[PDB]
DNA sequence: TACCCCCCCTTCGGTGCTTTGCACCGAAGGGGGGG
C-alpha cells in the first residue's frame, strides 16, 4: 500500500490543442512485441485503455536497450512538444568523479522502471492518447493512455527528477552524514558508516523508497566495487573512466572523426596531452558525413601520438576539502593548451584541454588568459573554489602584457612552473617616436570595382615606393603599406599610417593569425629592434600622409 | 491581511527564462541557510519545473561587512516588468539630492519583506539555487513578498515607506530622501557629527515601525558637493615635435565632433613637408592663436547638452594605465552629460576586474544620485573575463545593465 | 522517426564598427558522454 506522488499540474501552450498524428506503418514483427507491452501496462494501472471519446493519437514506436534482448517502449511525442508549456529543467550539471570525497561504504541503486512509477497530471492523461494497429489494419485496433510519465515527452524527465528529490528530500534532512547523488534514477549513497550501519541505511533507504512506488532491483543493487557510475568505474581509492575503444580503420570519413574527435575529448578528463587539432582539421569544410578523408603527414602523427597516452590505463584520485587545488598548464603549440588538476603531486583529480580558437588575429597569452578562464569556471562546478595555478609564462611577461593592453584583464593568485614551452610576448611596439630612425607614412587604397589597388610610402630621407596589387581590398592594402614599410626599413623604424583597422590588429600584439600577409607582417615585427607606429587621421593635409595618399589614389 | 497589489508585464512579454550560473561554495551555503530561514518566515516556497521561469541568484558581502547579503539579478524581471511611471506609483527625483555636503546610503531592502505578493505575479520571481558537483539537481523557490532587488518592490512600498519617514522629515524638513531601488538616500548640510546623529535617528525611527505596523544599521557616506568633472585638456609645450603635432591635430579633429568651433587649419599647416616624427618645429604665429582659441573652446561648456528623463544613460569606461580609469555618461552621442576620471581604487596594480567593479559602482552611485537611473555600461573588457570574475568584487544590491565593446586607443583623448 | 543535461569543433547569419569589408559571437548541427 504505496504513498502515491502527487501529481505536478501541466497545461499545453494557451489555444493549441492536442495531437492528431495517425500511426506509421509497423512492419509484422513490430505489430506484435508492442501488443504484449500494452496489455501489461494495464494490468499493472500503468496505461487506461479508453478511447471513443479522444480524438487523439500519436505514433509509438520501440527499440532496443543495448546488448540487451529487452525492448524498451518510446512516444513520438514530438508534436505533444511542440504544443505542451514550457518547462524549467532542474538538471544542470553533470556530477564528477573528482568532486567526490572519499567515502568508507558506498552503494550504487538504480529504481526500477522510473518513469512508469511516477503518475502523470491527470487531467494531462487525455493527450497522451496513442493508436497500435492489431493485426496489420485488419480491425480498428487498440486506443490508450498514460497514467505515467511517458518517455518521450519532453516535460517527463524534468518531472521525474523533481518528485525523485522531494521524495529524498525527508530521508536526507534526518540522515545528515549520508551522502546521496540522484542524477535521474540513478543513485550513488556514500558515508562514514560501518559496512553494518550502511547495508542498515541502504536497507531504510529502499524501504522509503518503496513506501513511495519505487522499486530497486537487486539486480542493479551494486554493492561491490568496481562501482559503475555515470560512465566511470569507481575503486575506493582511485577512478578512471570506463574503457575507451578507438577506431583503428585504415579507411576515414567525416563521420569516423566526428566519432574519433568526440572520443578523445571524452578521454582528455582523465588521460593528460590529449591532442585534437591536427584531426579537427581534417573535419573543416562543407564535406558530407559520408565523404572519404585521407590523413594529413602530420594528422596521423596526432593520431598515433594519442594512443600512446590511451596505451596505459589512466586513473584519478578524490577531494580532500582540507589541502588547496592545483592547476597547471602546458603549452602545447598551434593554439592547444592542456592542463591538469590535483592536490598532491602526480595524483591528478583530473585533466583537460583548450584549444578554442577565437579571434582572427591572437596570441598565446590570451590563450592562456582563456585557458585560466575555462579552468577556473570547471573548478567552481566540480569544488566550488578556484584552483591555484601553475603557468608557463614569467612574472615579467604578465606584467607587460595586462598592464599595457588596453582591455581589462587579470588571472587569479599563480605562480611561474618553469616548464618550456613558455609563453612569452614576441614584440613590443616603442611608446615614443624613435630619435634617427626613419619616418615612413604609409598609406594604400583600393578600388571597390576593379578591386585592383596601391600600397607604398614616402620617407623622410626621400625614400618612395608604390606597388600595384590585384584582387584586393582597402584594408588589404592598409595592412600592404604596413608591411612593405616594415620590409624596406632598418632595424629601428618610425611608421604613420591613417589606418584604424590596421592599427587596431597590431597593437594587440597577435603572434598567430588567420590572414597569410598578417602572419607576415607579424614576422617582419619580431626581427625589429624598435617600432613605433602612430595614427593620424586621412584627409587632414599632414605630413607625407596627404604626399602618400595620392600616391595611392591616382 | 494586507491586500496584495497586482503587477503585470509589459503587453506582449513574456517571463524571465535566465539560466543560473555556478556558484562558489561559500556563497551557495549562504545561500542554502539563507533561503531555509527565509521558507521558514514564508517568504518563499518551493516550487517545481512546471514554472517555466528562472532568474539568477547569487551572494555579496557588502563594503566592510562580514555577513553574506542574497542578491537576485533582477536585470531580467525589471525589464519586463510594467513601468509604474505609466501606472504614477513611480518615484520622483529630487534635484538637491546632489546638492548636499553629506548622503548616506541605507539599506532598507529588508522592509519590503512585510508586504504580500499579488499571487498572480509570483512565479516570475521564479529562482534556482546550485550545488557543488551537481549533486542534487537544482532547488527551485519562488516569491510570495515583496522582494529585494526587484524595481515594483520600491513602487509598492512607497506608501508606506512616505508613512514612516513622515515625522522625521516634518521634524527636519532640510534633509533630502530619496528612495533607489532597496537603498535609502538621506542627504544634508550638517557638520559631519550631527548628520551621522541624525542618520542613527531616522535608523533607530525604522525599528520603531518594525516592531509595530544586509542588516539595516549600515550606512555609506558620499559628499556630492565635492563631484569633480574630468574635461578634454591639450597639453603645454614650448617645443612641439611632428609627432606631437600629429597627436594634436588627431586629437582636436576627433574633439570636433563635440566641440564644433574647434578648427587645425593653421595647425595642419605646420606639417606640409615629409618630416622625421622627433624633428622639432616651431608653432607660427597663426598657429599660436588656434591653439590658445581651442582651449578656449574647450574650456566652455557643450552647446545644447542636457539631461531628458525618457532617454537612458549610457557610460563608457577607458582604461588608462597605472591604475587610472576614465569615464563619460550621455544620452545621445557626444553630448556627454559628465566626464570623470578614478585613480587609485581598490585593486590598483594588481587588479583591473576589481577595479572595473569599482569603477561601475561609483559611475552607477553617481547617476543615481544625480539623475535617479543606474546608466548602461560599454565595458572594456571580454565577455568570458567580466563573467569569470565580476561577483567576486560586486558590493551594490543593484545591477546595471552592460554589454562588451573593444576600442583600441588611437588617440590618448581623455588623459595626458 | 522519442526526451532532458553537460562537453568540444565547425559553420553560418546576424550585428556593428575595422565599413559596404571585416571581425566577433551565438546558435545549431556534427560528435563524445550520462540517465
Ligand atoms: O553579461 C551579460 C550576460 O549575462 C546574461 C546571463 O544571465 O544576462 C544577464 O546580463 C545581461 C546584461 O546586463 C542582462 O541584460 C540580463 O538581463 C541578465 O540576466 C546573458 O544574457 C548576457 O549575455
Ligand atoms: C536511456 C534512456 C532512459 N530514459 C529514462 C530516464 C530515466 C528512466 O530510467 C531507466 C529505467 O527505466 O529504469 C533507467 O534506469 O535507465 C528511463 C529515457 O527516457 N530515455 C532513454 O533513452
Ligand atoms: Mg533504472
Ligand atoms: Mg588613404
Amino acid at each position: 500500500p504505496i504513498s502515491p506522488i502527487e501529481t505536478v499540474p501541466v497545461k499545453l501552450k494557451p489555444g493549441m490543442d492536442g495531437p492528431k498524428v495517425k500511426q506509421w506503418p509497423l512492419t509484422e514483427e513490430k505489430i506484435k512485441a508492442l501488443v504484449e507491452i500494452c496489455t501489461e501496462m494495464e494490468k499493472e494501472g500503468k496505461i487506461s485503455k479508453i478511447g471513443p471519446e479522444n480524438p487523439y493519437n500519436t505514433p509509438v514506436f520501440a527499440i532496443k536497450k543495448k546488448d540487451s534482448t529487452k525492448w524498451r517502449k518510446l512516444v513520438d511525442f514530438r508534436e505533444l512538444n511542440k504544443r505542451t508549456q514550457d518547462f524549467w529543467e532542474v538538471q544542470l550539471g553533470i556530477p564528477h568523479p573528482a568532486g567526490l570525497k572519499k567515502k568508507k561504504s558506498v552503494t550504487v541503486l538504480d529504481v526500477g522502471d522510473a518513469y512508469f512509477s511516477v503518475p502523470l497530471d491527470e487531467d494531462f492523461r487525455k493527450y497522451t492518447a496513442f493508436t497500435i494497429p492489431s493485426i496489420n489494419n485488419e480491425t480498428p485496433g487498440i486506443r490508450y493512455q498514460y497514467n505515467v510519465l511517458p518517455q518521450g515527452w519532453k516535460g517527463s524527465p524534468a518531472i521525474f527528477q523533481s518528485s525523485m528529490t522531494k521524495i529524498l528530500e525527508p530521508f536526507k534532512k534526518q540522515n545528515p552524514d549520508i551522502v546521496i547523488y540522484q542524477y535521474m534514477d540513478d543513485l550513488y549513497v556514500g558515508s562514514d558508516l560501518e559496512i553494518g550501519q550502511h547495508r542498515t541505511k541502504i536497507e531504510e533507504l529502499r524501504q522509503h523508497l518503496l513506501r513511495w512506488g519505487l522499486t530497486t532491483p537487486d539486480k542493479k543493487h551494486q554493492k561491490e566495487p568496481p562501482f559503475l557510475w555515470m560512465g566511470y568505474e569507481l575503486h575506493p581509492d582511485k577512478w578512471t573512466v570506463q574503457p575507451i575503444v578507438l577506431p583503428e580503420k585504415d579507411s576515414w570519413t567525416v563521420n569516423d572523426i566526428q566519432k574519433l574527435v568526440g572520443k578523445l575529448n571524452w578521454a582528455s578528463q582523465i588521460y593528460p596531452g590529449i591532442k585534437v587539432r591536427q584531426l579537427s582539421k581534417l573535419l573543416r569544410g562543407t564535406k558530407a558525413l559520408t565523404e572519404v578523408i585521407p590523413l594529413t603527414e602530420e594528422a596521423e602523427l596526432e593520431l598515433a601520438e594519442n594512443r600512446e597516452i590511451l596505451k596505459e590505463p589512466v586513473h584519478g584520485v578524490y577531494y580532500d576539502p582540507s589541502k588547496d587545488l592545483i592547476a597547471e598548464i602546458q603549452k602545447q603549440g598551434q593554439g592547444q593548451w592542456t592542463y591538469q588538476i590535483y592536490q598532491e603531486p602526480f595524483k591528478n583529480l583530473k585533466t583537460g584541454k583548450y584549444a578554442r580558437m577565437r579571434g582572427a588575429h591572437t596570441n598565446d597569452v590570451k590563450q592562456l588568459t582563456e585557458a585560466v578562464q575555462k579552468i577556473t569556471t570547471e573548478s567552481i562546478v566540480i569544488w566550488g573554489k578556484t584552483p591555484k595555478f601553475k603557468l608557463p609564462i614569467q612574472k615579467e611577461t604578465w606584467e607587460t602584457w595586462w598592464t599595457e593592453y588596453w582591455q581589462a584583464t587579470w588571472i587569479p593568485e599563480w605562480e611561474f612552473v618553469n616548464t618550456p614551452p613558455l609563453v612569452k610576448l614576441w614584440y613590443q611596439l616603442e611608446k615614443e617616436p624613435i630619435v634617427g630612425a626613419e619616418t615612413f607614412y604609409v598609406d594604400g587604397a583600393a578600388n571597390r570595382e576593379t578591386k585592383l589597388g596601391k600600397a607604398g610610402y614616402v620617407t623622410n630621407k626621400g625614400r618612395q615606393k608604390v606597388v600595384p596589387l590585384t584582387n584586393t581590398t582597402n584594408q588589404k592594402t592598409e595592412l600592404q603599406a604596413i608591411y612593405l614599410a616594415l620590409q624596406d626599413s632598418g632595424l629601428e623604424v618610425n611608421i604613420v599610417t591613417d589606418s584604424q583597422y590596421a592599427l587596431g590588429i597590431i597593437q594587440a600584439q597577435p603572434d598567430k593569425s588567420e590572414s597569410e600577409l598578417v602572419n607576415q607582417i607579424i614576422e617582419q615585427l619580431i626581427k625589429k629592434e624598435k617600432v613605433y607606429l602612430a595614427w593620424v587621421p586621412a584627409h587632414k593635409g599632414i605630413g607625407g600622409n596627404e604626399q602618400v595618399d595620392k600616391l595611392v589614389s591616382a | 491581511p494586507i491586500e496584495t497589489v497586482p503587477v503585470k508585464l509589459k503587453p506582449g512579454m513574456d517571463g524571465p527564462k535566465v539560466k543560473q550560473w555556478p556558484l562558489t561554495e561559500e556563497k551557495i551555503k549562504a545561500l542554502v541557510e539563507i533561503c531555509t530561514e527565509m521558507e521558514k518566515e514564508g517568504k518563499i516556497s518551493k516550487i517545481g519545473p512546471e514554472n517555466p521561469y528562472n532568474t539568477p541568484v547569487f551572494a555579496i558581502k557588502k563594503k566592510d561587512s562580514t555577513k553574506w547579503r542574497k542578491l537576485v539579478d533582477f536585470r531580467e524581471l525589471n525589464k519586463r516588468t510594467q513601468d509604474f511611471w505609466e501606472v504614477q506609483l513611480g518615484i520622483p527625483h529630487p534635484a538637491g539630492l546632489k546638492k548636499k555636503k553629506s548622503v548616506t546610503v541605507l539599506d532598507v531592502g529588508d522592509a519590503y519583506f512585510s508586504v504580500p505578493l499579488d499571487e498572480d505575479f509570483r512565479k516570475y520571481t521564479a529562482f534556482t539555487i546550485p550545488s557543488i558537483n551537481n549533486e542534487t539537481p537544482g532547488i527551485r523557490y519562488q516569491y510570495n513578498v515583496l522582494p529585494q532587488g526587484w524595481k515594483g518592490s520600491p513602487a509598492i512600498f512607497q506608501s508606506s515607506m512616505t508613512k514612516i519617514l513622515e515625522p522625521f522629515k516634518k521634524q527636519n524638513p532640510d534633509i533630502v530622501i530619496y528612495q533607489y531601488m532597496d537603498d535609502l538616500y538621506v542627504g544634508s548640510d550638517l557638520e559631519i557629527g550631527q548628520h551621522r546623529t541624525k542618520i542613527e535617528e531616522l535608523r533607530q525611527h525604522l525599528l520603531r515601525w518594525g516592531l509595530t505596523t544586509p542588516f539595516l544599521w549600515m550606512g555609506y557616506e558620499l559628499h556630492p558637493d565635492k563631484w569633480t568633472v574630468q574635461p578634454i585638456v591639450l597639453p603645454e609645450k614650448d617645443s612641439w615635435t611632428v609627432n606631437d603635432i600629429q597627436k594634436l591635430v588627431g586629437k582636436l579633429n576627433w574633439a570636433s565632433q563635440i566641440y564644433p568651433g574647434i578648427k587645425v587649419r593653421q595647425l595642419s599647416k605646420l606639417l606640409r613637408g615629409t618630416k622625421a616624427l622627433t624633428e622639432v618645429i616651431p608653432l607660427t604665429e597663426e598657429a599660436e592663436l588656434e591653439l590658445a582659441e581651442n582651449r578656449e573652446i574647450l574650456k566652455e561648456p557643450v552647446h545644447g547638452v542636457y539631461y531628458d528623463p525618457s532617454k537612458d544613460l549610457i557610460a563608457e569606461i577607458q582604461k588608462q594605465g597605472q591604475g587610472q580609469w576614465t569615464y563619460q555618461i550621455y544620452q545621445e552621442p557626444f553630448k556627454n552629460l559628465k566626464t570623470g576620471k578614478y585613480a587609485r581604487m581598490r585593486g590598483a596594480h594588481t587588479n583591473d576586474v576589481k577595479q572595473l567593479t569599482e569603477a561601475v559602482q561609483k559611475i552607477t552611485t553617481e547617476s543615481i544620485v544625480i539623475w535617479g537611473k543606474t546608466p548602461k555600461f560599454k565595458l572594456p573588457i571580454q565577455k568570458e573575463t567580466w563573467e569569470t570574475w565580476w561577483t567576486e568584487y560586486w558590493q551594490a544590491t543593484w545591477i546595471p545593465e552592460w554589454e562588451f565593446v573593444n576600442t583600441p586607443p588611437l588617440v590618448k583623448l581623455w588623459y595626458q
